[PDB]
């Protein structure tokens, strides 16, 4: 009990807020689309929410695990304990939360995008199947992106989110950023053959369709992916990002990091 | 359609709105005030909030967007420091 | 009414009412749409008429220096965001 | 020629402003006006208070300064005139306060008028004009010792300063003393037009000192006077000197009249 757990009544309140605050400028429709997100951490998701929302033409529901972390009643008191290793201890919470936003926003049948690492085939199946028992057509949307370039996105974010707020700050570990990208183009062909998408589709960084199933029914996503995921990076294409995250690097005092010291060794190898 | 640059920009204003709006949202609900009374200095926040969150970011420039992680910014700053009673 | 609290209310009025006619002259003289809070800067004067509809007489020392603080964040905000020509 | 404006750009603003005032406010059968007086500095925004009480809130407060850097060309008009800009946007702002008060008296809601007493005619031709509108109107006055008011302006500017620079400025000396001096004499004269249903005096504590309803046969000049011209003990002054200083340092103001001043009389009242 205690600290970590809450009373029906706490979550009931902020679940009446949440839907509050999603529903605002947005109707229920007759054919209502599920798009599920998928790309590992780094990816830069948020590039298939803008492809999305054009999409639907701004009438759709973001629903985003992460944003309800810090919504936890007690949040404040697990701080105040487990300061930078708070994450574990919250997300019982931010999942029960996410699974009933999810719940009650398809019983009224809005679009909805849901936000997804496609990790595991066991949740977006299970949630592809919970949508469609209920009139919703099932979509995924997932990043076509070099390991490297995601994986430097990991530190990127981390090292803004150190600038804006030196105590809500953690790195994504590599482990984690790796397993999804040794997981998903297997994960993609996976549920391509389940046949509960009306559409798989690969976007790279600018919002370009690298591939639907749709388009191509008989073409795995996975040769496709595997290859924008393995792709080597030119030195003309990584210059910047390195520089950027160089610099944002010494604001933040982390020159003496391992992460930092690789990113000289790859400006000193293209002087 | 969109860049890099902007949908990064994007993807840490929304980390950041939800990390300050929650922090808000909780003082509320935990300390039991009528939401509907903009008279008390944390409700009044908190709708100001409900107000900023309540826009399109990809309909925004790049120089937008930086005021807007600025905005955060400030209500983090300034959240932060008034709920610090 | 303690000196002390009047004091702090007049201070708070004197800057509120320059950072507001700030941005109501910029959303004003750029013909912006006051019915539009998706408009950056409508947006902020939204944020501001909200903030103003307090009764600030029923607030106590800490949350009039609170209210201040808000003002101080205002005024350094509206300056960064109101860089058009 | 930035110093004018549009017909409309007046327009746009005075809309505004009447949407703000009347925010949670209502027009009454019988409005009362309550005309303010107070040098500057004698922290009349009390005087506010106790009238938000007496209405329960139903009150709209008028103040010209608030407009000041509301004319259209504001901006414009300081990095051109710089600290002798509000003799520029004053035409705007007097433009203003009166549209408003014409419009809001229109209709009859509960106002409260700042100004500083600096004379008799001016709350006289409003006090007629609202009668005529069927407004009961009263006077609220500050009666504050010049030396308590001084400090005041003072401290307003250099807390001020260091949330603005820029839209600091100080309080001439003269636009304290004019008050100071004319004021005990007005308020006798503006007692003797009958015009006010009341006239009161408050302290620095929000105390009612003298009510021309309560004791009309007794005139407020003297009261006024004892209050403007009272003895502040050394001890009264030094928490608000303590924060003058806290300001001035702050602002590096250090090296002004002011701070040596202050920071003698500080240095006098040391437990020896
Ligand atoms: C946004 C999100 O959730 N992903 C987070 C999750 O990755 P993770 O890989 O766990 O994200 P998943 O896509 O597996 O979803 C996580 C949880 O969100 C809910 N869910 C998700 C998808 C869905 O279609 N239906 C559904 O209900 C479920 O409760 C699920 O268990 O933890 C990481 C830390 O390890 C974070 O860096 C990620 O931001």
């Amino acid at each position: 009990a205690n600290i970590v757990n809450f009373t029906d009544k706490q979550f009931e309140n902020r679940l009446n807020d949440n839907l509050e605050e999603l529903i605002q400028g947005k109707k229920a429709v007759e054919s209502p689309t599920a798009f599920l997100l998928g790309g590992q951490p780094g990816s830069g998701k948020t590039s298939l929410r803008s492809a999305i929302f054009e999409e639907t033409q701004g009438n759709v529901i973001v629903i985003d695990n992460d944003t309800f972390k810090q919504q936890h009643p007690n949040f404040d008191e697990l701080v105040k304990l487990y300061e930078k290793d708070v994450v574990k201890h919250v997300t019982p919470y931010s999942n029960r939360m996410t699974e009933a936003i999810i719940s009650r926003l398809s019983d009224q049948g809005y679009n909805l995008v849901i936000e997804g690492t496609g990790r595991t085939t066991d949740v977006p199946i299970q949630t592809a199947t919970m949508l469609q028992a209920k009139g919703y057509e099932t979509k995924m949307y997932v990043m076509a992106v070099p390991k490297i370039n995601s994986y430097l996105g990991t530190i990127e974010r981390y090292e803004t989110m150190y600038a804006d707020d030196p105590m809500t700050a953690r790195a994504t570990p590599k482990q984690a950023h790796d397993i999804v990208v040794k997981n998903l183009p297997t994960n993609l062909e996976t549920l391509h053959k389940t046949g509960l998408f009306s559409d798989i589709r690969l976007y790279n960084r600018e919002g370009v369709k690298l591939y639907s199933s749709l388009e191509t029914p008989s073409i795995s996503p996975k040769e496709t992916l595997e290859k924008e995921l393995n792709r080597k990076v030119s030195g003309k294409e990584i210059q910047p990002t390195l520089e950027r995250i160089e610099q944002k690097m010494v604001l933040n005092k982390h020159q003496e990091t391992p992460e930092f010291k690789a990113i000289q060794q790859k400006l000193e190898s293209l002087q | 359609a969109v860049t890099y640059e902007k949908t990064f920009e994007i993807e840490i204003i929304n980390e950041l709105s939800a990390s300050v709006y929650n922090r808000v949202l909780n003082y509320v609900l935990n300390h039991e005030l009528n939401k509907n009374d903009s008279q008390l200095l944390e409700v009044n926040l908190l709708n100001q909030l409900k107000l900023a969150k309540r826009v399109n970011l990809f309909d925004y420039s790049l120089e937008e967007l930086q005021a807007v992680h600025e905005y955060w910014r400030s209500m983090n700053r300034y959240s932060k420091q008034v709920l610090n009673k």
